[PDB]
Formats: structure tokens, C-alpha cells, sequence
């Protein structure tokens, strides 16, 4: 996909993950599991909804065929209503067809877009506290309990708080 | 000591070809396609290996009743399309008018 | 021909033609454009 | 499943050029390179050049660049190959192949039928046929003699004799014209009763003859 | 060339038989190898691809390897559908194009010898009064497909005016041929009889005709 | 271009890169060369032969414009039968160079979209074993030998097996 | 939006960057201040130009009602004529409103994309010279003064020239 998460750096979707569209999922002493991320996820409902209602409220007005009736000497007329009828029905399948194709389009690099944000949101915020291992996932250099994975998920992760410790652990990785 | 290295890029040409976008005109790109034709051989033609009636200096009118500057068309063999001029000189020779004539001329569409 | 118009005929598998209208035959669809070109290719830069 | 079909034989003099067609149905294959491959009569295959027209590459082999034009319609899903200045040493048979992807390293995996192309400067002339006069079984036929260019069919009886009958491929003269013979194998019992006929067409000079074979 | 593979090849029903194809660094040595089967008058199927990659419609018996700028193609358990020509193929980066081996004509063992039949037609009336006159001779049924043949004017080898055809594969996975004596209808006055001769594994095979 | 690759942080096309619309150039003691990443370029090629098709396949039915005469007194069928011909015209003539121009749009930031996530899957194979030069190209810390960068070409490249040799390039040189 | 900048990594907008859309704040020893990146913004004001002409060009031909009159004996012909007037009329609306809306969501990602790309722009000229804070900001390793921030606005900033200096303090940092 154009922003090149899903199915790109991140190699596949979860089955576990029911809760969110997007999320996390960790590990450490106290244990792991998945946790939704419900703010991309309603961000992302919210759009995928008004884009539904986008779609149908546009075409709320198009044409509307009428049966018209014509004597064996009024053919070109006849003809003409025809032509007139089918036009406005070529027209407007036209447009049906293609703006379902082209939104689907964008609604799929819509997701791959939300994905890869939200990678970059923790990214950002672990900055060197944590090493990126290129799959999607972060291995912190300093312990990192349920509380602070939950600041991690809630973009309030206080990077100066763990940086000594991490600053020791990357020293002693560093020094072998 | 400098290290080996790789380096990602993408394909670059001599191309001159031009398109247009919303926001840019005349984008030079690498590769593009032309999908309008704008030639014609200036010839009417046969259709499919079927010749149309031509008219010639004739209208519809002058050929079906039979004016007699009309005679290329006494008879005439099976057609795909017919042409006639915007004002054709040999119509209704004795002056009048034809009954329904478009409507006519509607039905000769289908034939 | 396959493709007949009243200026002239065309031969061609492109999708539009500009030549005029009314047509009879196979032919592409008439549009009013002088120009349509879709990119396949790369920006390529001096 | 795509199938690609080429064109139709072609007979060219020499200097000529010839341009062969090679039509992808039951699907595209303007995604993929499409490589012509030649093969003189009893030699090898040998690649005169590809083309993979949304990927926006032509290649020619060297021994063929300047005197080959490969070219591709996307629109109606067809390549083409030219090659101009015609020899005898052109004679072979053209194959279009689409390689598994984009380029020309891939293996070809699936390919046309094959367009014969026969180099000669041989006038069109139609066959002069003379009849091959005859126990349990028989043999008699039909001599059809300096024609040019191939093919001729024969037929027995207007169609309505099949059985035993062996029509030969034609031999090339030095004069650049053909000859070949059609027997067929009857009952020699069936000789002064059944009458037989070869009927010889020979489309190029618009020839078409009857000759009666008799004892 | 630039790919050497050998003429020919042979095996029994069964047997393993292996192809070599050589090359050079600019191709097999740098270079990923296709291998093609070819059965005459048809176009080549992709066999072997990226060296020992086989496509899924393809038999497991047949295999495919490299080494340095060598490679080799076998058909494990030989069966006599088998029997076709074989093609080596690479790209090559000097010459900036895809290169070929000359092909491999594998031939399956074991297929009963058939000896020609033979049928010589003297010169028509129609044609002499045509003020030419030709032979007729047209071979049958015979394998292997290879024959060689003699025209003898009385008992005479003739020099000249004998055109004779390529063997050709019939129907019954025999071969025909057909030679071709050309002659002034003096000449076929000239003599008292004329005679083809169609030697076959050693044997001949004869038929004569007389003005 | 939307993805900051072409004509970006990668400042320039290359010449030489004839086999592939994407790609690598790499150099080390063997040598050094252009190669395609096909996967990259055939899958882009896909997208860009659907879209042509998809285009052609959502006007093959459009308008069709037909002659129809009418006399003297029927002038105002007449205009009404010209303003509805002319009416579909520009509707089609408007359709076909619209989408024309957004398809466009999209197919020149497709290719940016795809140099970027290319050069994204290298950047994250790599990691801390090579040092990001800032013009799309990468400095190892340890010795890449061909099938190494053939490894690095197919998403293959395996951190670990040099992970020791390149943390200790990177101290010698943050030692100075 | 899609690019995940504005709003996202960089938390809101600067009233006093008044004379360019996308641009810089610095502090340095000799002081602090806002300065636009004018070629960004350029490009992008080039680019919102032609959209606006480009949505007008092409509506340029559209369709234009004309009064026609019908007797009590003709409300067939009439009935089809406001059927084909009204048909366009729906046709052309429909046109409008909805590539407006498409348009719009395009220009506000295309602001999203332009600003990502000045940040990656000053994020791979800088590398290891400055650390990256996560909120759009760089805390340089190496002093900085009003020419070396020039150089980083315009694209020609010397890493080589402050490399050894950067080391020095990264390493100071590093070791604690
Ligand atoms: C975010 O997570 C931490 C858990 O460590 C919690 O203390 C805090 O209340 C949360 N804040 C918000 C804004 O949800
Ligand atoms: C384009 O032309 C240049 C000369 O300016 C040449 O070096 C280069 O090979 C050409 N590019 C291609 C792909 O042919
Ligand atoms: C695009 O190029 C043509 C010449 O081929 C020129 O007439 C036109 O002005 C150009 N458009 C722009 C906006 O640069
Ligand atoms: C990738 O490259 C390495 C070369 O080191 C090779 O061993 C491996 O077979 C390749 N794998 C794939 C999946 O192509
Ligand atoms: C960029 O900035 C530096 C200020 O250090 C200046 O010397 C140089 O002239 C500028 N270059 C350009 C190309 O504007």
C-alpha cells in the first residue's frame, strides 16, 4: 500500500486484535496480550462512515426514467427520448462505478496511512529508549511495566524519566 | 576506512514526453501513453467490405420518386451507410413538398 | 473501414478519437479534447 | 488462460519486409515482456529482440538491431515484429513468447503458434497435374507439378474418397517451384467399376483442376 | 551458440539420460539457465527455469542444475513422449541479449526398424505429349527415418535431374520420403529400363518401370 | 512528489538503471552495480496496466451521438435534439480529461510511494548495521560481500550474523 | 492526515509564521526566531494555483439551459425537454460538489505531505549531528550559529564540517 505498513514492514494482520482496527500488542514480566488503539480506530470509523454518506447524499439527485409513449410517425422523437434516457443512465453508472472504485482505493491507503502513524506516534515518543527491531515492534533498554506501556499507548510515555536506565543498558550493549 | 555501500533509486531516461496534472503542467516523464486519435484518411469508405450509397448530386426524395437526373440510382445494389450533401441540386424537380419526409428518412436508417 | 466519419475515415484501437460525432461502425468514443495523455512512467528530471 | 495467436503464413521476395502480429486473448499481457524467437529450418531458436510496453522497454539483439522494429498495441493487446531487407536467410519460422514477468530473463512461458515466413523470388504459378495410371490392392495418383508458392490441397472423388490416401510433402526444385504427388490405395477389383479423380486447388494462382486416373 | 549442448542424445523407457550445456561467464556463469522442450512443427514449452526451478505442469522427472558455466538437464525414468528436441537458453551480458544452445535431439531406444515401401510411376502420356517426362518414386513406411536413394538408367548410376525430399514423420511415427527423376522423353525412349533404388540399414529396396 | 523520495531526499533518476523502474546500486570489494528490485517494479506495472484498463473499461459506454433531420417548423425538437447531443459531449469530453488529470496525479505519486517504501524495507533490514547517509544510499558497518547485498535485494538480510562485527566498527569509530 | 505532521508528530501551528506556510523556529546563542521555508511554500501555493484553475478550466464548457415553449398539445415533448434540462442540471451539480470535496481532501493531505517532507528534508541532512526530540524539533550536538542554520534551511548544511564535534558531545552524553 502507498504508505507501506500493512503488508510491508508490519508482515501481517492480527486475529487477535477484535477490539481495534489498529493496536498494539506487548510483552513483559507481568505478562502480554493485545490492547486496541481506540482513537485511530474511531478517527478512522468516523471517516470511513462520512465517506459512506459522502457517497450516497452526492447521488441523492440523479436521473429518474419515465415511461413516454409515440406513434409509428413520431419515431425520430421516439429515438430521441431514447438516446436522452439511456445517456442520463450511461452517465450516472459511470459515476457510480467509478467513485466506488476510486474511494475504495483510498480507503484501503487510508488504513495503511493510520497504520504507519501510529507506528511513527511510539516511534516518537520511545525515541532511543528503545531499539527498533523493523517488524512493527520496539524492545525497550529499560523495564517497561504495565503502567508504562499503557503511557505508551496513551502518547504520555515520559522519556526522561527512563532515560538513565536506558542510557546504561544501550552503554552496556554498546561496550559488549 | 569507507565502508561498502548500497543505495536505492528509480529509472531516469531521455524521454521528452509531457502529461498534465491537477496541480502540474507539463510533467517531463519517463513513459506515458497517448489514448486519443486525431487522424482520419480524409475518404469516405467502404464499411466493413460493404460500399455506401453516395448520392452524389441527388437527394433522398429525388432518388426514391425517380428524378431523372437521377438515373445513377434506377437501381442500387445493397448499401452500409448512406451520404448525401447538405443541399443536393437534383430533388424535387416539379416543385412540392414530400409528406412526413423526415420521417421517412428515419426509416431508411434501418434499411 | 470499420470506422466511419463524415470527414473521413478512421483506423485505430485507440479508446477516444476527436474527429467528429456522428460516426457509424467500430469506433473509438468521440471527445472534444485536443490532447489526452495518460502517464505510465516515472517523473524523469534533467 | 492467456493463449497468444499469431498471424498467418506469409511468401515474401526478396528485399521485401514482412511484419508478423502476435495477439494476447483471454486476458493481457501488456504487463509482461513479449520476446520473438526464430528458428531457420533445421537450426536453432534464436531471439531477435522483445518488448514490454507498460514497463516502456524494446530490446533488439545485436545481430538483428537496425534491420528489426518490435512494437506493441496495448489497447488491442498486440505485439508486432518487422524485420525489412528480406533474404533467403530469413526463411524460418517466427514465434512470439511472453517471458514469467516484466523483463527479457525470465523463462517464456507461454508462446504463439508459430508464422512461417518463406523468402523466394519465385512468381505465383499454379500446378500443371498429370495423372499416375495403375492383385488385391492398387496404387494410383496424381503428379502435381511446378507450382509456386505452397500449399496445394488434393482431394479423391470430390471429397468423397479419404481412405488410403497419402498425399506427400512437395519437394523444392532448384527452379524455386514445387512438385509433390497424392496416391491412393484401392481394391484392384474396384478399377473397372469406381472412377477416381484428384481434384488439385492451388489458392495462390487461384488453380483449381480435376484429373481422371484411369488404367 | 554461445550456449554448446551436444546433437543428440539417447535412452531406453526408464532410463536416466542427462543434457549438458555449456556456456561462459558473460551467461550461464553470471546468469540464470531456461531449459525448452520442442516437438517438431510446434512451438517450445518452458521446462526448467532459474536453473532447477520446473513449472507445476511439468513432470518431476525432468531436473535442471549449474555449476561454474555449466548446466545440465535430466529426465529421470526416460518415457518415449520424451522424445523431442531440447534447448538450453540464458541472458547474456555481453552481448545484451538472450542466447541459446544449439538443441539436443533426444531420440528414445527401442522402436522396431520398418523397411520402405516403394512405388515407382513411369512418365504419363499427358506429360510427354507435354514434351517432358518425369519419375515418380515415393517411399513409405520406414524407421529409422533416414534413407538414401540411387536412380539407375538401365543399369547405370544417373548424374543428374534426381531431386529428392527431406524424410518426413507420417502419422504412424514412420517416415516418407520422395525422389524425383527428370528426364527429356528421348531419354526415356533412349533407354529400356529405369530403376529407383531406396537402400535403408544396409538393405535396398528396388522397383523398375520400362517405356 | 506527496512521498519525499523522487526528486527528494534521492535527488536525482538513474541513467543507468535500464532492468527495473526501482532499484539498487551498491559498491564493495567485489565491485559495484545497478540492479532492479523486480517485486517492486512488477507490482507496480500491475497497477499502472489495471488503471489504463480501468479507465478504457469505464467509457466503453458513453455517448453515442446520431443523425436526426427535422424541417422547418420543427426547429425547436431541433435545438432541443442539439443541446442534448452537445449536452452529452461535454459530459464525456469533461469525464475522460478529468479522470485523465487525477489518475495522473496518482500514477506519478504511486512511483514516488514505491521509491520510498523501497528504500524504507532497506533502511529496516539494516537497522544500526549501517549508517544512513542522507541521499537514499547506506554505509555498512561490516564487510557486505554480493550475496550479501543480493540478501539485502530480497528481504533476506540477516542482522544477527553481523551484528558483532558492525557494533564493533561503530565503537571504533564513536571512540575515535 | 495521511502524513501524520500537521496535528500529528508536530502538535499545532505557529501564529508567528506569517510569511511562509511551512518553515522553521531556531535558538541559538545569538537568539531565536521564526523563518519561512519559501521554496516549499512556493511549490505548494504553484500547486494550489493550478488546482483552482484546473477545476474551473474544465467546467468551463457545461451545460446552459434555454427557454423553449410547448402548446397544451405537446406535454410529452415538454415533459422530455425538463427531464434533459434538469438531467444536466443534476449531472453538473453532482460534478461540482463532488470534486470539490474530493479536491479539498486532497489539499489539506498535500499541506500534511509538504510539511513531512521539510522535516525528513532537515531530519537526513542533520543525521547523527542532532537528536531528534519527537515534536518536530532537532537539539543539535554541535553549536549551531545563524549561518549553520541557514545552511540547514537551505539545504546545503556541512555534516562532515561538525561531525567531529558532534561526536565529541554524543559521546560525552553517551558515557555519562
Ligand atoms: C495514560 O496512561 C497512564 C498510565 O501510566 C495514566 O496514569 C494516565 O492517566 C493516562 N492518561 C490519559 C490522558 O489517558
Ligand atoms: C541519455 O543520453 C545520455 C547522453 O546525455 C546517455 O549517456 C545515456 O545513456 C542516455 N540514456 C539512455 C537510457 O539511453
Ligand atoms: C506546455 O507546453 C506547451 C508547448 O508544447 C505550451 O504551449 C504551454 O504553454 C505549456 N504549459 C505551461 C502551463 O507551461
Ligand atoms: C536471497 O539472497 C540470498 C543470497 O545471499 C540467497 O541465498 C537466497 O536464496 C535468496 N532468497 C530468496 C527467497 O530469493
Ligand atoms: C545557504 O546558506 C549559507 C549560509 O551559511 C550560505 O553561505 C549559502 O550562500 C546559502 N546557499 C544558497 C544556495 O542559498
Amino acid at each position: 500500500g502507498l504508505f507501506g505498513a500493512i503488508a510491508g514492514f508490519i508482515e501481517g494482520g492480527w486475529q487477535g486484535m477484535v477490539d481495534g482496527w489498529y493496536g498494539y500488542h506487548h510483552s513483559n514480566e507481568q505478562g502480554s496480550g493485545y490492547a486496541a488503539d481506540k482513537e485511530s480506530t474511531q478517527k478512522a470509523i468516523d471517516g470511513v462512515t462520512n465517506k459512506v454518506n459522502s457517497i450516497i447524499d452526492k447521488m441523492n439527485t440523479q436521473f429518474e426514467a419515465v415511461g413516454r409513449e409515440f406513434n409509428n410517425l413520431e419515431r425520430r422523437i421516439e429515438n430521441l427520448n431514447k438516446k436522452m434516457e439511456d445517456g442520463f443512465l450511461d452517465v450516472w453508472t459511470y459515476n457510480a462505478e467509478l467513485l466506488v472504485l476510486m474511494e475504495n482505493e483510498r480507503t484501503l491507503d487510508f488504513h495503511d496511512s493510520n497504520v504507519k502513524n501510529l507506528y511513527d506516534k511510539v516511534r516518537l515518543q520511545l525515541r532511543d529508549n528503545a531499539k527498533e527491531l523493523g517488524n512493527g515492534c520496539f524492545e525497550f533498554y529499560h523495564k517497561c511495566d504495565n503502567e508504562c506501556m499503557e503511557s505508551v499507548r496513551n502518547g504520555t510515555y515520559d522519556y526522561p524519566q527512563y532515560s538513565e536506565e536506558a542510557r546504561l543498558k544501550r552503554e552496556e550493549i554498546s561496550s559488549g | 576506512d569507507p565502508g561498502d555501500q548500497i543505495c536505492i533509486g528509480y529509472h531516469a531516461n531521455n524521454s521528452t514526453e509531457q502529461v498534465d496534472t491537477i496541480m502540474e503542467k507539463n510533467v517531463t516523464v519517463t513513459h506515458a501513453q497517448d489514448i486519443l486519435e486525431k487522424k482520419h484518411n480524409g475518404k469516405l469508405c467502404d464499411l466493413d467490405g460493404v460500399k455506401p450509397l453516395i448520392l452524389r448530386d441527388c437527394s433522398v426524395a429525388g432518388w426514391l420518386l425517380g428524378n431523372p437526373m437521377c438515373d445513377e440510382f434506377i437501381n442500387v445494389p445493397e448499401w452500409s451507410y448512406i451520404v448525401e450533401k447538405a443541399n443536393p441540386v437534383n430533388d424535387l424537380c416539379y416543385p412540392g413538398d414530400f409528406n412526413d419526409y423526415e420521417e421517412l428518412k428515419h426509416l431508411l436508417s434501418r434499411i | 473501414t470499420k470506422c466511419q466519419t463524415p470527414m473521413g475515415a478512421i483506423n485505430s484501437s485507440m479508446p477516444f478519437h476527436n474527429i467528429h460525432p456522428l460516426t457509424i461502425g467500430e469506433c473509438p468514443k468521440y471527445v472534444k479534447s485536443n490532447r489526452l495523455v495518460l502517464a505510465t512512467g516515472l517523473r524523469n528530471s534533467p | 488462460q492467456v493463449q497468444l495467436v499469431q498471424s498467418g503464413a506469409e511468401v515474401k521476395k526478396p528485399g521485401s519486409s514482412v511484419k508478423v502480429s502476435c495477439k494476447s486473448s483471454g486476458g493481457t499481457s501488456n504487463n509482461y515482456a513479449i520476446s520473438w524467437v526464430r528458428q531457420a529450418p533445421g537450426q536453432g531458436l534464436d531471439w531477435m529482440g522483445g518488448i514490454s510496453p507498460i514497463f516502456g522497454s524494446t530490446a533488439y539483439a545485436q545481430k538483428f538491431q537496425g534491420r528489426v522494429t518490435i512494437s506493441a498495441d496495448i489497447f488491442s493487446n498486440t505485439a508486432y515484429m518487422e524485420l525489412n531487407s528480406l533474404t533467403s536467410e530469413d526463411t524460418a519460422v517466427y514465434f512470439c513468447a511472453r517471458h514469467g514477468n516484466y523483463y527479457y530473463y525470465s523463462g517464456m512461458d507461454v508462446w504463439g503458434q508459430g508464422t512461417t515466413v518463406t523468402v523466394s523470388s519465385a512468381s505465383t504459378k499454379g500446378p500443371s497435374v498429370f495423372p499416375l495410371a495403375p492383385g488385391g490392392t492398387a496404387a494410383l495418383g496424381c503428379l502435381v507439378k511446378d507450382y509456386f508458392p505452397e500449399p496445394v490441397t488434393v482431394s479423391w472423388n470430390s471429397g468423397a474418397l479419404t481412405s488410403g490416401v497419402h498425399t506427400f510433402p512437395a519437394v523444392l526444385q532448384s527452379s524455386g517451384l514445387y512438385s509433390l504427388s497424392s496416391v491412393v490405395t484401392v481394391p484392384s477389383s474396384s478399377l473397372g467399376t469406381q472412377t477416381y479423380i484428384c481434384n488439385v486447388n492451388h489458392k495462390p494462382s487461384n488453380t483449381k483442376v480435376d484429373k481422371r486416373v484411369e488404367p | 551458440s554461445a550456449l554448446t549442448q551436444p546433437p543428440a542424445v539417447s535412452g531406453t523407457p526408464g532410463q536416466r539420460v542427462t543434457i549438458s550445456c555449456s556456456g561462459s561467464d558473460s551467461n550461464i556463469g553470471r546468469r540464470s539457465v531456461n531449459w525448452y522442450q520442442q516437438f517438431p512443427g510446434t512451438a517450445p514449452k518452458l521446462l526448467i527455469y532459474s536453473n532447477d526451478q520446473r513449472p507445476s505442469v511439468v513432470p518431476d522427472r525432468f531436473s535442471g542444475s549449474k555449476s561454474g558455466t555449466s548446466a545440465s538437464l535430466a529426465i529421470s525414468g526416460l518415457q518415449s513422449e520424451d522424445e523431442a528436441e531440447y534447448y538450453c537458453a540464458a541472458w547474456d551480458d555481453s552481448l545484451k541479449g538472450a542466447v541459446f544452445g544449439g538443441g539436443t535431439q533426444l531420440t528414445v531406444l527401442g522402436q522396431p526398424k520398418a523397411a520402405p515401401s516403394v512405388t515407382l510411376f513411369p512418365p504419363s502420356s499427358e506429360e510427354l505429349q507435354a514434351n517432358k517426362a518425369t519419375l515418380v518414386c515415393l517411399i513409405s513406411d520406414f524407421y529409422p527415418g533416414a534413407v538414401t536413394v540411387a536412380w539407375k538408367a538401365d543399369s547405370s548410376p544417373v548424374k543428374a535431374g534426381v531431386e529428392t525430399t527431406t524424410p518426413s514423420k507420417q502419422s504412424n511415427n514412420k517416415y516418407a520420403a520422395s525422389s524425383y527423376l527428370s528426364l527429356t522423353p528421348e531419354q526415356w525412349k533412349s533407354h529400356r529400363s529405369y530403376s529407383c533404388q531406396v537402400t535403408h540399414e544396409g538393405s535396398t529396396v528396388e522397383k523398375t518401370v520400362a517405356p
